[PDB]
């Protein structure tokens, strides 16, 4: 048939549904939060808190804020 | 061909039980209107019989003789057909090689469709260039932008069919006089007679007109288990 | 000139985010009941029925296209007899206008030339 | 062997379907959560898979 | 040199100038190009000229920018980018005055020779 | 290494006085994203990209002949987009040797 | 010379009637070949003996005229009369008299060119050799330029590495005065700091 | 075997119609849940098959 | 269908779109590893979770090589083209194909599991032990990844293989690049999958390989032998592909096809007999480290010949031709970036020169040159390429002359200040470090911010 003689022939058409897009941006927004949430949830596990206050690590002058 | 696989048994007879039970209609049937099994059983059972009957062989002339083995005689038309199509049978596992295309004599390139890819290497020695691919579409007499090697392209159709040996049989073979069952008989009793049969396709298809049983042990050879 | 004045009527503007109603206005995702359609959902995407769930491939619909002579449908070149020989009219493809939409004029000369070999 | 004629005449009126509107960087932003939440065919896929 | 000693098949313009024509260009405009050096409206073809008339080969050459801009265009008419200009208007000056090319290379290496190791040093 | 075919002189010698190099064009068109109409629906956009193909155009000559899109590799012969199936029919490789039989020929 | 001589299909003969070679499971009957050899008289022997295809005299008379229609035939067929052919005469016949399938080229239509076009052939091959020839002088041209230039690149090279060659020697004299002469060279000078 | 050792079988003794065999359409409700896992367990008689020969000697190593 | 297809085309477009959805969490601990870079102190990760940071580069490094540039010059392009190329109508081995794409999946849903799961330490993307076997339960993980990557890997190779048995056409170059590589990848593999298997012994059956009397060097031996083959079987389907962008846009044949062919050979089985430039400084022998040191040095001689056989592609070509796409400048941006990194791989190769180059970020910057500037680019070259064939759309890339400006100019501030730094000294795979090194580092960070910023503008 004229419809299965391209592969994927609704997309290279320009007939595909959006939400395809879509679910593969999603996929790929959660594979990036795969760096993010460990970090915040290993911080505030052995920290207290989600992410540090730059140099709070080291000594700060009084009214370093 | 080198890219065929082995024959297979059926490629040099098929088995007596492939034989269709209505001999009498299959012997009626025009050549057009026969199957591939009707016609190879049409042929043998017809080709066998002249060639059983010897005393009747060297009065049949070749034209005949063919007509009743089943043979095409050849002419310039299916020539021409038979011999591109096995062209291009060929040509599905080798090398395509050959003179150098000009105006006159073009490149020929079989196709079933209306476009093949072709490429072209130019010439012989200094005169070979790179493969340049361009798609050989059907009604253009291609040019090389290189070497300007001529192309063309040839197209196996008929009557909105492709060519085949089966196609060219079909449109240049012309049925002969109807197959007479008294001769089926006649060459049966000839060459099978007391419980000796010398021509067991004979006494199968003499069976099947007398309509299936009739002759000594057919019962028993039709008799299956599974 | 601007090329694309030439085309603008063809190219109408859109009124729905990315082309289609709401489901709840028109329901894409349904087969279309239209004859000869059966395998078309109604927004002209091919059905989840025909690419999936009863895909040829896997054993339905049955249809095996060769005939009993081996033979498939094939259409014939364009022959035109001429000067006592039998010429075949090759198929041009339409103006690139009607594909694409400029206009085919003005067009910059790019002349033949065989290939830039490096010699000696 | 199936007989079809040259086109059909559809009962309703309505021209659901054609080009896209023009959107801007961020339309995705509102179009997507739309979609999940207001067509149908998406969320009951989505309640399919969880509760499952 | 490729017309002048090795190939007399092709055309061989004249010299309008060696020195690139400077123009103000709008985009989505054609212009064309004088290849052949008689013009009297350069760097455009006159009407009047060989590239004009068809006249020996010449031919006027299309020519159209991008953006709007001042552009540099070929008075030697040789350029390899012609008609836009690449420095080629020099490189046919100095086979035409040889002496003139070396005092020219000379000076411009002797200020690269003394920047680049000024700095460096 | 390739340095064009070989010309003999002869070869290159005028019928008429006149001739000159043809000034064809080999710029095949003004082109652009393939425009598919609305209407069209999903197989009669798949016969408008197979229209728009420019792999299956040419030039044609001043004697009739047409110098096709040719290119290096036979990855700008399918169809573009490539379709599932490409090359049903084997693409051929034409070579040229100078070996010749009989059976060819007829006196 | 394929398959070790093993023929890929060949004929066996069972003398019992209804011998079945799957479902009997007797041990006495002995299968012959496509000649009659009983299968215990080993191949190396039996394809000495010398085995002919005697046809019933009744075709002597079909076999006598294909001799005289096709004299190139007459000697295998006044073999096969005489019973002297064997297997590989037949081959030998076989294959004698097979030909090749013919193609026509006046049959092929051709691609429409019209009969203006068809008088401009000599006028396109001409313009062809003379784009080979422009093409060929062109590629010593090029070559010649383009080599020659990348000289400029290895100059232009060679003057930049020499930069820093000058650097690389003005620091190692400088190097050979630090120990020397340098007043930032101290001896003598940095104490041990201690343990915190 | 349907290869160069054998050949195809006569229509007299053929018990597979694809006509049949095939057009899966409805095949569920035509066998039910049963005919499905009977199915299912047919359609695994080469690692039925498998199994039987492989087993006894496991057993003698075990 | 969507998983079951076996279409290598479409295989081929998986590939792709999996490597670019995994690239994102690598781009992703890429910018982790720059913002706390970018000063000294704490800054996104505190001092308490270190472990993390050693997580971050070690996933980084192992997810960008094996499951993003991996699978996308060598499953990706290769197994969209390669079997048009070879003019045959689909992959030898369809259902294999399937499987190898499954098999990548599943094993990078295993890894980024094992983030969320177990404990965050790492050890590097080299794996060294005693660290590696002494580690929790996210070594473990990891190493089931490579494993099962392993086995797709070697997989795919054994399906190029088999082309050359189908092949109806000439091999061209690359093609020659594929099999090459999958040669490359049936020997180096099941030499790595030994070592791997020991270290797995070590974890998890009370192995002693890797303690007291047993040499630890021993793994870096045999994991290096694989080792390098691998930025050989990352670098080589790269080459391929510039081959066919420069002869393709510039209407040039390729000159020294032969040369180019053997010019690969030659890089593979030098490739394979090199792998002890990584070991310099543990201690061995002077003749070990002097065969080692000139036989690196040989590999110049072919990889040099590829340079300079693709300059004349692109030399005297017409200048009619639009030169302003994003294929060609991508095409040539790889010269002029492989250079640097292959010139900077010379002075690393000198072994005395190594000694204060090992374990800084001149190396960094060496194989971030060649990969993260020149691999990438080369596959989004060749995707731009087929972009026709392809049919992909919904980006400006095909004629964008700010982003390919803006990428260069951006990556070069990533990476360039990374070898100043390396004489300066400063260590790799740390995360703290002196206060005289913030100026280079903080301007490698501006220039990691700026590139992700840049990706955002294609959509
Ligand atoms: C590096 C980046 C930058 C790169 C720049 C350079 C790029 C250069 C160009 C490269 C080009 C490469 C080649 C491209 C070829 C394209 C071919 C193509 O289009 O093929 C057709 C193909 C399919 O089209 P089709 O043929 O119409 O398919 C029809 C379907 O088969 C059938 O249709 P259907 O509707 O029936 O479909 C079924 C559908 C049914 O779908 C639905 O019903 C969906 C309903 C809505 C759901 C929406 C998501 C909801 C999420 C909720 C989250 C809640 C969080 C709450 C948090 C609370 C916290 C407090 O889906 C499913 O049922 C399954 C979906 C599974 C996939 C999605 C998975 C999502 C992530 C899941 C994560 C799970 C983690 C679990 C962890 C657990 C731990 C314990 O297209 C696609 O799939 C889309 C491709 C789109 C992109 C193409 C490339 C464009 C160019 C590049 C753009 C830049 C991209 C950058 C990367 C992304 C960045 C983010
Ligand atoms: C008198 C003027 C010259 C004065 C100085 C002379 C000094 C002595 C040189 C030897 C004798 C020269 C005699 C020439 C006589 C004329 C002969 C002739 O045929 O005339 C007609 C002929 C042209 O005639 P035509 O072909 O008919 O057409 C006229 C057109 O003008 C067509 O013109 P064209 O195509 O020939 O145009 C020339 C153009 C042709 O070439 C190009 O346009 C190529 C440009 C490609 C650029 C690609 C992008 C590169 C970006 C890289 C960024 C990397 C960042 C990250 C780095 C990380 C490092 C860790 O040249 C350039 O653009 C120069 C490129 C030079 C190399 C660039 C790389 C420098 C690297 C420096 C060291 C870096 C170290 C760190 C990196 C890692 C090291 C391992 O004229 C010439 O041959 C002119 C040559 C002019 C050369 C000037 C060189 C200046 C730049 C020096 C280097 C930059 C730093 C300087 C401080
Ligand atoms: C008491 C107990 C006693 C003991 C009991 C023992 C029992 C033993 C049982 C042993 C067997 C068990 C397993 C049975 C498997 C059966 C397979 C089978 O025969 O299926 C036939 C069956 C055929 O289905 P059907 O009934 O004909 O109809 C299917 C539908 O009509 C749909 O039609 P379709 O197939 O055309 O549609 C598929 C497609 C439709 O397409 C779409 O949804 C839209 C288009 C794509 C959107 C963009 C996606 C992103 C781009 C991906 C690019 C690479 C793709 C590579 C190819 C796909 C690989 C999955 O979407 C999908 O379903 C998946 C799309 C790709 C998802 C992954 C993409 C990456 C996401 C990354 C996120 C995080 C970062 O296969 C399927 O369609 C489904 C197979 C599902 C397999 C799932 C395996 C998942 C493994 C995940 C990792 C596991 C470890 C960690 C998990 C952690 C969880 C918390
Ligand atoms: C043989 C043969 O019949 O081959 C064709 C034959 C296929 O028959 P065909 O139909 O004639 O093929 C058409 C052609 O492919 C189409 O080819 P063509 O007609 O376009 O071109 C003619 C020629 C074009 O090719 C040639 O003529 C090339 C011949 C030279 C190849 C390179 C040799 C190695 C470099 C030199 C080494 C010198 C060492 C000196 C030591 C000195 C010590 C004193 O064709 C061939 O030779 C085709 C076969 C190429 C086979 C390549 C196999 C892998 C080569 C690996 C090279 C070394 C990698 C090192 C990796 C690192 C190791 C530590 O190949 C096969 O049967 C393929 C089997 C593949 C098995 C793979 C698994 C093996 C385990
Ligand atoms: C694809 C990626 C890739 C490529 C191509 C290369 C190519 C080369 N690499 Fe590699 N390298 C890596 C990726 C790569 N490398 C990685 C990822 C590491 C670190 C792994 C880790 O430690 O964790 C590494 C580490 C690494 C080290 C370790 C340094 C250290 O540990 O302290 C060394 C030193 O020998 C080295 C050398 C080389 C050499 C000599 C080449 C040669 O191939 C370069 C050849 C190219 C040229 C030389 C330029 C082109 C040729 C010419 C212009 C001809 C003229 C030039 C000359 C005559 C010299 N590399
Ligand atoms: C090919 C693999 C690859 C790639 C692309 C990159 C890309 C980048 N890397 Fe790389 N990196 C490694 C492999 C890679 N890296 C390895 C192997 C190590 C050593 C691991 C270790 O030490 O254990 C390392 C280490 C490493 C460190 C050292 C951390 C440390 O150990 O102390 C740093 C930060 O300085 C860094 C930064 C970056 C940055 C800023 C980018 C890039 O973000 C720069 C910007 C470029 C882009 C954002 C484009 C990238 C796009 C794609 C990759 C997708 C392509 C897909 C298609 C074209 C379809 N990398
Ligand atoms: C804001 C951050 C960037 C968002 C972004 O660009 O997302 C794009 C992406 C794809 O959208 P389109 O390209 O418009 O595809 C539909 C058909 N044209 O959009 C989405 O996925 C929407 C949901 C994003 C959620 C992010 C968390
Ligand atoms: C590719 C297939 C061929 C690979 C051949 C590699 C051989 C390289 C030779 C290197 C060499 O000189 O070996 C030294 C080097 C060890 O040096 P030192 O630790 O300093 O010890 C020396 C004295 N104690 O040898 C090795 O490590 C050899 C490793 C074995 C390689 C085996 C490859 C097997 C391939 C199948
Ligand atoms: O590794 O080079
Ligand atoms: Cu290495
Ligand atoms: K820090
Ligand atoms: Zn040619
Ligand atoms: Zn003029
Ligand atoms: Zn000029």
């Amino acid at each position: 048939n004229l419809e299965d003689h391209f592969d994927l022939a609704e997309y290279m058409m320009k007939m595909h549904n959006p939400m395809s897009e879509y679910l593969y941006w999603i996929a790929g927004f959660v594979s990036g939060l795969h760096g993010i949430l460990p970090l915040l949830h290993s911080n505030y596990y052995f920290s207290g808190m989600f992410l540090p206050r730059d140099n709070d690590n080291t000594q700060l002058c009084d009214d370093s804020w | 061909y080198r890219h065929w696989h082995r024959m297979s048994e059926d490629d040099w007879a098929l088995p007596l039980d492939s034989m269709p039970e209505d001999v009498k209609t299959l012997m009626a049937t025009p050549q057009t209107e026969r199957g591939f099994v009707e016609d190879y059983w049409y042929n043998r059972i017809r080709g066998e019989a002249t060639l059983l009957d010897p005393e009747a062989l060297p009065s049949k002339s070749y034209i005949a003789l063919a007509r009743d083995m089943g043979l095409q005689i050849v002419d310039e038309p299916s020539s021409h057909m038979m011999g591109l199509i096995e062209l291009y049978e060929y040509l599905r596992g080798a090398s395509f090689v050959g003179p150098f295309g000009t105006i006159e004599n073009p490149v020929l390139v079989p196709a079933v469709g209306q476009e093949r890819v072709v490429a072209c290497t130019g010439g012989v020695g200094d005169e070979e260039h790179f493969t340049l691919w361009f798609r050989c579409r059907e009604g253009f007499m291609y040019r090389c932008g290189e070497c300007d090697q001529i192309f063309m392209l040839v197209r196996l159709y008929y009557e909105d069919r492709y060519w085949t040996q089966t196609l060219v049989r079909d449109t240049f073979m012309s049925d002969g006089d109807m197959f007479d069952l008294k001769t089926l008989e006649r060459v049966h009793k000839m060459w099978n007679k007391d419980e000796m049969v010398r021509w067991e396709v004979g006494y199968w298809a003499q069976d099947y007109v007398l309509g299936k049983g009739v002759l000594p042990g057919m019962v028993e050879e039709h008799t299956r288990v599974n | 000139k601007s090329y694309y004045d030439d085309f603008k009527d063809r190219l109408k503007p859109g009124k729905y985010t990315q082309g289609r109603c709401p489901q709840s206005e028109g329901d894409y995702r349904q087969e279309s009941k239209t004859i000869g359609r059966e395998h078309l959902n109604d927004d002209g995407t091919r059905s989840k029925r025909y690419t999936v769930k009863e895909a040829d491939a896997l054993g339905y619909h049955y249809h095996p296209p060769i005939d009993k002579k081996g033979q498939v449908y094939v259409k014939g070149p364009n022959t035109v007899i001429e000067r006592g020989q039998t010429w075949i009219k090759g198929y041009e493809l339409p103006s690139m206008e009607y594909t694409y939409g400029p206009k085919q004029e003005d067009i910059p000369f790019y002349p033949r030339v065989k290939l830039n070999v490096w010699g000696n | 062997g199936r007989e079809l004629p040259e086109y059909v005449v559809l009962p309703h009126n309505q021209q659901r379907y054609g080009r896209d509107k023009s959107y801007s960087y961020f339309t995705c932003l509102w179009h997507f959560p739309k979609m999940v939440f207001t067509e149908k065919w998406c969320y009951t896929n989505i309640m399919w898979f969880v509760f499952w | 040199t490729w017309t002048e000693i090795w190939w007399e098949h092709d055309p061989t313009p004249k010299v309008a100038q060696y020195r690139p024509y400077v123009c103000t260009v709008e985009s989505g405009k054609v212009y064309w190009w004088c290849a052949c050096g008689e013009s009297k409206t350069q760097p455009w073809v006159d009407g009047h000229c060989k590239c004009s008339k068809r006249e020996g080969g010449f031919r006027p050459r299309r020519w159209e920018p991008e953006h709007d801009g001042v552009r540099l265009f070929c008075g030697c008419k040789s350029c390899f980018s012609s008609p836009t200009w690449n420095g080629g208007c020099f490189t046919k000056w100095m086979q035409s005055n040889p002496a003139g090319g070396m005092l020219y290379c000379f000076a411009a290496a002797f200020g690269f020779g003394t920047l680049t190791v000024y700095r460096k040093f | 290494i390739y340095e064009g075919q070989t010309v003999q002189e002869s070869e290159l010698i005028p019928q008429e006085d006149d001739w000159v190099i043809e000034e064809t064009n080999f710029c095949l068109g003004r082109n652009c994203y393939v425009r598919f109409r609305e209407e069209d629906d999903l197989a009669r956009r798949a016969l408008h990209q197979m229209d728009s193909q420019l792999n299956k155009m040419h030039t044609r000559l001043r004697d009739g002949t047409v110098i096709p899109y040719m290119s290096f590799h036979p990855d700008e012969m399918v169809d573009r987009p490539a379709p599932i199936h490409t090359f049903s029919e084997k693409p051929l490789l034409k070579w040229t040797w100078d070996e010749t039989y009989e059976e060819a020929y007829d006196d | 010379a394929y398959n070790g001589g093993y023929p890929f299909h060949y004929v066996v003969q069972y003398d019992d009637p209804n011998y079945d070679c799957e479902a009997d499971f007797e041990f006495e009957e002995i299968p012959r070949d496509e000649f009659g050899v009983p299968a215990h008289i080993p191949p190396e022997l039996s394809t000495q003996i010398r085995h002919t295809y005697y046809v019933p005299p009744q075709y002597y008379p079909f076999l006598k005229k294909l001799g005289e229609d096709t004299p190139e035939l007459k000697p295998y067929t006044d073999k096969l009369i005489m019973g002297d052919m064997t297997y590989d005469d037949y081959e030998e016949m076989f294959y004698k008299f097979a030909k090749p399938l013919k193609i026509y080229r006046s049959r092929l239509p051709l691609p429409y060119r019209t009969d203006e076009e068809i008088s401009q052939e000599k006028y396109v091959n001409w313009c062809g050799r003379w784009y080979s020839y422009r093409q060929r002088l062109q590629g010593d041209y090029y070559s010649r330029h383009y080599f020659r230039d990348w000289l400029i690149g290895v100059m232009l090279g060679m003057y930049l590495g020499n930069l820093c060659v000058q650097q690389h020697r003005q620091y190692r004299v400088d190097m050979k005065l630090f120990y020397l002469e340098a007043p930032e060279h101290k001896i003598n000078w940095v104490k041990p700091r201690g343990d915190l | 075997w349907p290869l160069w050792c054998g050949g195809g079988v006569p229509d007299k003794f053929i018990k597979i119609d694809p006509d049949v065999h095939f057009n899966l359409q409805g095949y569920r409700e035509r066998i039910g849940w049963y005919g499905f896992f009977t199915a299912f367990l047919q359609a695994n008689y080469h690692a039925f098959v498998y199994f039987v020969r492989f087993i006894p000697i496991n057993i003698a190593i075990f | 269908f969507y998983i079951l297809v076996n279409n290598n085309k479409r295989i081929g477009i998986y590939y792709i779109k999996l490597s670019i959805i995994i690239g994102i969490l690598g781009i992703v601990l890429s910018y982790i590893i720059r913002v706390e870079l970018y000063n000294s102190g704490n800054r996104i990760i505190k001092y308490d979770n270190v472990n993390y940071y050693n997580m971050v580069i070690t996933l980084h490094g192992l997810l960008m090589i094996f499951y993003i540039i991996m699978p996308g010059l060598y499953g990706g392009i290769p197994l969209y083209i390669l079997p048009i190329l070879s003019v045959i109508t689909d992959i030898v081995l369809p259902r294999i194909n399937n499987i190898s794409i499954i098999i990548v999946l599943i094993s990078y849903i295993v890894v980024i599991n094992s983030i969320v799961i177990e404990y965050n330490i790492g050890t590097g993307w080299t794996l060294y032990p005693p660290l590696s076997i002494i580690g929790t339960v996210i070594v473990n993980m990891i190493l089931y990844g490579l494993i099962i990557i392993g086995i797709s890997s070697i997989i795919s190779a054994i399906n190029f293989m088999n082309i050359l048995i189908v092949i109806d056409g000439i091999i061209y170059v690359y093609i020659w690049s594929i099999i090459i590589t999958s040669v490359l990848l049936i020997i180096s593999l099941p030499i790595l999958n030994g070592i791997l298997l020991m270290i797995l012994s070590d974890i998890y059956f009370n192995s002693i390989y890797f303690i007291l009397n047993g040499d630890v060097v021993l793994y870096q031996h045999l994991f290096w032998y694989f080792g390098h083959p691998e930025v050989y079987i990352l670098i080589l389907p790269a080459f391929g592909i510039i081959s066919i962008i420069l002869s393709v846009l510039n209407n040039k044949i390729i000159f020294g096809m032969k040369s180019m062919i053997l010019a690969i050979i030659m890089i593979s089985i030098l490739g394979s007999i090199v792998w002890a430039h990584h070991i310099y400084t543990v201690g061995l022998e002077l003749d070990t480290k002097i065969y080692f040191n000139n036989l690196t040095l040989i590999i110049s001689i072919p990889t040099g010949n590829k340079i300079y056989n693709w300059i004349i592609l692109y030399i005297g070509s017409y200048n009619i031709l639009y030169n302003g796409y994003q294929s060609l400048i991508f095409s040539i941006m790889f010269i002029i970036i492989f250079i640097i990194g292959g010139i900077t791989g010379i002075i690393i190769s000198i072994d005395i020169i190594d000694i204060g180059l090992h374990d800084t970020y001149y190396i960094v910057s060496h194989f971030h040159y060649i990969l993260s500037i020149g691999a990438v680019i080369s596959l989004l070259a060749g995707i731009l390429l087929l972009k026709d064939i392809i049919g992909y759309y919904n980006v400006i890339i095909k004629i964008n002359k700010y982003f390919g400006l803006l990428l260069f100019i951006n990556i070069n501030i990533i990476f360039t200040p990374q070898f100043i730094i390396g004489f300066n000294v400063m260590p790799r795979r740390i995360l703290e470090y002196s206060d005289n090194i913030i100026v280079w580092n903080l301007i490698s960070s501006i220039g990691s911010i700026s590139t992700i910023l840049i990706l955002l503008s294609i959509f």
